[PDB]
RNA sequence: UAGCUAGUAGGUGGGGUAACGGCUCACCUAGGCGACGAUCCCUAGCUGGUCUGAGAGGAUGACCAGCCACACUGGAACUGAGACACGGUCCAGACUCCUACGGGAGGCAGCAGUGGGGAAUAUUGCACAAUGGGCGCAAGCCUGAUGCAGCCAUGCCGCGUGUAUGAAGAAGGCCUUCGGGUUGUAAAGUACUUUCAGCGGGGAGGAAGGGAGUAAAGUUAAUACCUUUGCUCAUUGACGUUACCCGCAGAAGAAGCACCGGCUAACUCCGUGCCAGCAGCCGCGGUAAUACGGAGGGUGCAAGCGUUAAUCGGAAUUACUGGG
RNA sequence: AAUUGAAGAGUUUGAUCAUGGCUCAGAUUGAACGCUGGCGGCAGGCCUAACACAUGCAAGUCGAACGGUAACAGGAAGAAGCUUGCUUCUUUGCUGACGAGUGGCGGACGGGUGAGUAAUGUCUGGGAAACUGCCUGAUGGAGGGGGAUAACUACUGGAAAC
């Protein structure tokens, strides 16, 4: 089923999350139906480095798709507001 | 003549005890003719009688065993080195190349 | 890295100085220009239409010291850019960051200035950089650090350097030991010594 | 490789499948495909792409990602949402092991690793800390996926192996018209700087979460309880002597490789004498070899260099663009 | 704001111009070998025998589905040794749990490989005669009964598997 999940594709210790939405079975570098944002966690001081469509991800949600721990997390924090 | 080039101690051994055609003066006579170990004297040997099939012993060759051990001390370094010989080496098809070391 | 061998022989065989010594007088003497290095120099060249091309690369090279594999990157840059890509080559060299400290006047030779920049004397916009190929924007300053302040290496560079022409493209400061780059080198600026669509035509075969 | 097709081609009816269907059967008709290359043989996993090329094109399908196929050889079905199932099952075959010899067990084209092949490709490693899966309300467990380390100049890219001054134009080497020239500011000497290694200290980020206590709202018989939203207090790093920064000492620990007849950037002497050998191509060597062997000098390139093999280019030398 | 580019030489002849082959200068690789080799970053690393394989590891997980104690970790009760306040030792599923087992869900995914396959395949653009556990929205039921069986016990064929 449609799950909304963190991707993996940046250089070796240094992680660039690509949040996706795909099927579970899947593997996560592996096929999926939309791109949806991006997770910087090792980032830099400038202003941009997490960032998500709330109408895709809310559009998501409304057709069903579960949300993995760490997009639910960052969905609390930049909500509306941070 | 190898227990003599590598300088070693030597011990011998009757195999034939149990005969009583297998006499040990024969033995011991035989082998003392050399110019290094000759028999009979009660130095620089020691003699053993063990069965060829049952076997016996172990006690006297043992016991000679032993007195060449306390004679001469024998020690190894136990921290930072190993070392030591190879007797035999092969080859195994599911292990690979292997060797027996002492 | 770096060429490492005798500074005087290369201006020799190229038959012009690349100011590679030339720190307290730039002395005839030692030079010897335009008689060749080695046994059988004496003799007049008759260069090849292939050869002056390929003299020209070595000519261009060896005053900033690089090697044919970075110079290449060099070259693939500044062809994709619009313009000319010999101007757009010399700009790039001229924009490196051991180069700005010899224009600035802080070293006396482009080595001396490879080894301060290398030993973490030179920082840029408050960055200390390592990497000599570095390369420089617009709108950057650029000064030494506290531990190479005031030591024999930068004192004696800042007295031979009064004697030079001053560049136009950057501003020179130094009464307190730093420096402002400006803006962009342009075809007129830079020296006349170079000829431009011929150091770019040998790389066309 | 020019004729090939009987369930072959079409219809009706029955049966079958989740569902269309010669899918499978009975019966009826005589068609189907075929030079716009059927059928047969050889060879081949395909594509987004990679490499080359001015483009058109050509060659190619490792890595990354999508899809299909296969899982000792050969065949079949069950269970199930989905398999005719890589580490499920049953039978036959080959082959290995075990055995009381009657009869049984096994399938690294999973990760490591070994035999063997071959010119030649790695450690019988660490951890669920992170991402993502499986199960579970959750804790948590499992995860050779994955994240990481070890090993190899295999490739790409960055940096270093010092800098400045310095004529005595040193010594030594090499050549010489034996006057000298060159090696060579190179050295030596003197003045400076110590990056990266070596050695001792300090020290980011990758961690969001989850847990235990609490308050409020929702909740209902209810202040329970439970869920949610705040809060506080304990914490959670495999990698890891992490990245990174500071300090100490002293030029100290760190340059080789090919080539120099023309093509093609870079020259003389000596040895050998159509011998030895060089050679990508045309060619050099049979007594003064700028082409062999050695030495000096020179040129190119750099922790790589060269040779060889492989592909495209140059090649308008399969020419559509672009030939006869 | 934006999609810029094309080099030739040597070699047939006494000498020339054509025709015309051969060869070289270019870039490159999942490379090998020779000589030489200090450090770092990042990426890659059996193309050959789909040849055969030792040993360890690669799929299990739920007591909030259920009989249960095979555990062992306690409590409680109880019996003892006496130190009369304690250890000790039998009972007890009562409990924090949990082997084997029943049952659930996962094992069809994740991973490897290029043998076979020139059309049941792949790629591109469309379609109807279909299903779709797990995941969601919408509307209602969730009543009342029964017979087994593994485990476990009592035995037994088997070298071992079974």
């Amino acid at each position: 089923m449609v799950t909304i999940r963190l991707a993996r594709h940046g250089a070796k210790k240094r992680p660039f999350y690509q949040v996706v939405v795909a099927d579970s079975r899947n593997a996560r570098n592996g096929r999926f139906i939309e791109r949806v944002g991006f997770f910087n966690p090792i980032a830099s001081e400038k202003e941009e480095g997490t960032r998500l469509d709330l109408d895709r991800i809310a559009h998501w949600v409304g057709q069903g798709a579960t949300i993995s721990d760490r997009v639910a997390a960052l969905i609390k924090e930049v909500n509306k507001a941070a | 003549q190898h227990a003599k080039a590598a300088q070693v101690p030597v011990v011998v051994a009757v195999n034939k005890i149990d005969k009583p055609e297998a006499d040990p003066d024969r033995v011991k006579n035989e082998l003392s003719q050399y110019g290094i170990l000759p028999e009979e004297w009660g130095g620089e040997s020691q003699f053993v009688h063990v069965s060829a099939k049952a076997g016996t012993g172990i006690d006297e060759l043992l016991d000679a065993i032993l007195l060449q051990a306390e004679v001469l001390e024998l020690k190894a370094v136990r921290k930072g080195m190993a070392s030591g010989a190879v007797i035999e080496s092969f080859l195994d098809k599911g292990r690979g190349p292997v060797a027996t070391v002492l | 890295a770096r060429y490492l061998g005798p500074k005087l022989k290369l201006s020799r065989r190229e038959g012009t100085d690349l100011f590679l010594k030339s720190g307290v007088r730039a002395i005839d003497t030692k030079c010897k220009i335009e008689q060749a290095p080695g046994q059988h120099g004496a003799r007049k060249p008759r260069l090849s239409d292939y050869g002056v091309q390929l003299r020209e690369k070595q000519k261009v090279r060896r005053i900033y010291g690089v090697l044919e594999r970075q110079f290449r990157n060099y070259y693939k840059e500044a062809a994709r850019l619009k313009g000319n890509t010999g101007e757009n080559l010399l700009a790039l060299l001229e924009g490196r960051l051991d180069n700005v400290v010899y224009r600035m006047g802080f070293g006396a030779t482009r080595a001396e200035a490879r080894q301060l920049v290398s030993h973490k004397a030179i920082m840029v916009n408050g960055r200390v950089v390592n990497i000599a190929s570095y390369q420089v924007s617009p709108n950057d300053v650029v000064s030494i650090r506290e531990k190479a302040k005031k030591q024999s290496r930068v004192k004696a560079a800042l007295e031979l350097a009064e004697q030079r022409e001053k560049p136009t493209w950057l501003e020179v400061d130094a009464g307190k030991m730093e420096g402002t780059f400006k803006r962009k080198p342009e075809r007129s600026d830079l020296s006349a010594d170079i000829n431009e669509h011929l150091i770019v035509e040998l790389y066309s075969k």
